[PDB]
């Protein structure tokens, strides 16, 4: 029901705000949302990568 | 074949140097634009043409070869193209309203932050930009994405650069 | 739902696109795919290897 | 507090908006460099002076406020004075061999490989940079050492930008 | 057909009983005589030089018996895949026929590598000949099972030394 | 600048592409060499050409720019002045004996097991080089010093690439 | 010092190339040699700083 | 007193041995050895660098 992910990320995703991706290991990607689905995050900075979202612990929204 | 004839047209425009220099540049670029009263500028300066061979100039020739050239050109071409499009108003400019649909047909997927800043420091006090401020916009902003792609080798969004490297960056350009 | 992973890695496995592989503890694996199910991904530098998606970070192309 | 007299000529300068704008500040440099034909130049054209009012605008109102006018004029009469002394030929331009002792007077020592990317990009086909020029990369230099001190905390001598502050730092002119 | 092949070796390698480049240059130019289906400038001394070096695994500057045979048995394999890939019947491998032909041989490679390969091994139509097609196969051989030895984790990457590095890429 | 005669030298060598390919290298090389019946050679063959012309392509075009053409001809002239100053024995060749100290000369201070390798595979049976394989040698050597500085950026003497880069360095030609 | 030392900080000090210093433990110092004594470098990039040569591993040019 | 060091450093240096040298830390630098002093080694491989003694653990020969 209540998935509050979904409304978040398409809100970064639309204003094309940049995002820190922090992993579980502490390592710090910055893009922006390209797309997501229930299990990764495409996120684009120079090139277009795919995230897993078992591997983040955060998304940060500079903005 | 139609690269038979642009190696000819840059063979001419280079001269005794096979080179373009930045004044070559600026005639050819001020005659082509006449030929286009749809595009508005005050002309394509000196200045604005050594940034734009100095940000081409991948191996620091301090001119534009045949390769450097051919990737200056189809991008003026396609951004040319680009321009009339985004010009909704007919205005010959375009507006703060009409450069964000401008910028993203032409791959770049900024925030209003960032054209904020770009309309600060390439438009008049009425937001509108020129063809010569917006080629020369986008012909840094496409340099300065490259520079960042080929700095951030992990893809981590983020690069590492010393005084050296810098200055390289922000002068030359 | 699971939509946005399977042709990300096919356009990666049918263009031969060289990929680096970040694991959940940061090392990094360069190949190619090879093949993948819902699990696992097949990648191939000079053995095939078969890599659990749980230990995956990022997926990163090179265009 | 003979700084009130310079205040006042800011507010004189700044007219309405009690703002120093790109096209003020042009009009006020060609005025000033017209009374020194000590000093070869095209003029300042409206690019430059858009480029030294976008790195001296600390506060991004777009235009230069008192402290942002008094740092950058303090400058331009600083290097001015460089520029005349470091003329050794008396040609009104400073050539590739008179560059390294003015920069250096202006206190920024430079590795010759700088010193050469900055001659292919600011100076003419004869190694020759005019007075607009001359000041348009001081400024710049300036600037870009000033925004490299405020990111090197740690004083590492390396910065680590993501492509926001990269554009912010780089979209200039 | 082990026995026949110790013979040809002992005929080939004479008093020395190795395989120098010019004896390998001469074999090859026989062979390539009797197959007038492959299109060739002939091999040339500096390419038969550069076939001995990345296939002398024991550093004597020659093919012994099992240098020779490893070389040999690729020739007679990628000769095969050469006519086979050849559709339409130039005696030469296009820039459309080199990536199946290159599959065949067991080379799953990227558009960016074959084309770089096409600059560097083919004509200015694109076409390559079958000196250079054997030659690029026995480097190309060469540096993926140099690759794998020194990929021991199986990361994709490799570290060398300016040493490793020489040997690598001078003595090839 | 008297760089004209190596404008007037490319343009009658590149012909109608204005580049010089292989073959124009190839010709241009047999010619120069036969003026110097003291460099013993059986002739630059079109397979060492292409690997002379594959490490210097640096923008990819399969053919030498001006640019690229003048690096490898200073080369060339450099180390044909060093091939016969060290062919102390007037040979017409550089013997093992005397290819240490042509190398040295050139800029390459190697240990006798490297030296042993390149008179493997580019010496005769009695350890003599001629000089297609010595300028064969050389141009290899220089560009394989080259591509491991570029990539020991630490200065730690060991690199570090993929399958991509390592076919891309390796593959000639 | 008395042979190599003094004759290598001064050649990068008088050419003004950019140096890397690596600490002992690893941490990387990049500007040019401002001057030097028996005990200290010191390193100029935006600040003048006092590096101990006690703390120093190498000193690496760019040229 | 440094009666067995330059001995062996000369000989890898005239021989143009290639040497391993570990750090305190743990890193290795791999080159020739140009030169050395009381304090230094000039270690040689793209760029000449100088390695504080201080800062060695081991000289590791390929001899
Ligand atoms: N893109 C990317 N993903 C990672 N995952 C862990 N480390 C990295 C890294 O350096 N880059
Ligand atoms: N193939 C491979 N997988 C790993 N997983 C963690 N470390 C490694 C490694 O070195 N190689
Ligand atoms: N040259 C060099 N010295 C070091 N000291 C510690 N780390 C390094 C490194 O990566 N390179
Ligand atoms: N020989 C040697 N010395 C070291 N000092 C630190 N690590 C090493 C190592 O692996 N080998
Ligand atoms: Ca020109
Ligand atoms: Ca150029
Ligand atoms: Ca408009
Ligand atoms: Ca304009
Ligand atoms: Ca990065
Ligand atoms: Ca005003
Ligand atoms: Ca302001
Ligand atoms: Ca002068
Ligand atoms: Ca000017
Ligand atoms: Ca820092
Ligand atoms: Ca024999
Ligand atoms: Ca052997
Ligand atoms: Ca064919
Ligand atoms: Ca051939
Ligand atoms: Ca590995
Ligand atoms: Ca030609
Ligand atoms: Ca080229
Ligand atoms: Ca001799
Ligand atoms: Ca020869
Ligand atoms: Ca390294």
């Amino acid at each position: 029901g209540q998935s509050l992910q979904d409304p978040f990320l398409n809100a970064l995703r639309r204003e094309r705000v940049p995002v820190s991706i922090y992993l579980v290991n502490g390592i710090k990607l910055q893009g922006q949302i390209e797309s997501f689905d229930q299990f990764v995050i495409l996120l684009k900075n120079t090139v277009s990568q795919m995230v897993y979202k078992h591997a983040i612990s955060t998304v940060v929204p500079s903005a | 074949e139609e690269v038979r004839q642009f190696r000819k047209l840059f063979v001419q425009l280079a001269g005794d140097d096979m080179e373009v220099s930045a004044t070559e540049l600026m005639n050819i670029l001020n005659k082509v634009v006449t030929r286009h009263p749809d595009l508005k500028t005050d002309g394509f300066g000196i200045d604005t043409c050594r940034s734009m061979v100095a940000v081409m100039d991948s191996d620091t020739t301090g001119k534009l070869g045949f390769e450097e050239f051919k990737y200056l050109w189809n991008n003026i071409k396609k951004w040319q193209g680009i321009y009339k499009r985004f010009d909704t108003d007919r205005s010959g400019t375009i507006g703060s309203n009409e450069l964000p649909g401008a910028f993203e047909a032409a791959g770049f997927h900024l925030n209003q932050h960032i054209y904020s800043m770009i309309i600060r420091r390439y438009s008049d006090e009425t937001g509108n930009m020129d063809f010569d401020n917006f080629i020369s916009c986008l012909v840094r902003l496409d340099a300065m994405f490259r520079a960042f792609r080929s700095l951030d080798k992990n893809g981590t969004g983020q690069i590492q650069v010393n005084i050296q490297e810098w200055l390289q960056l922000t002068m030359y350009s």
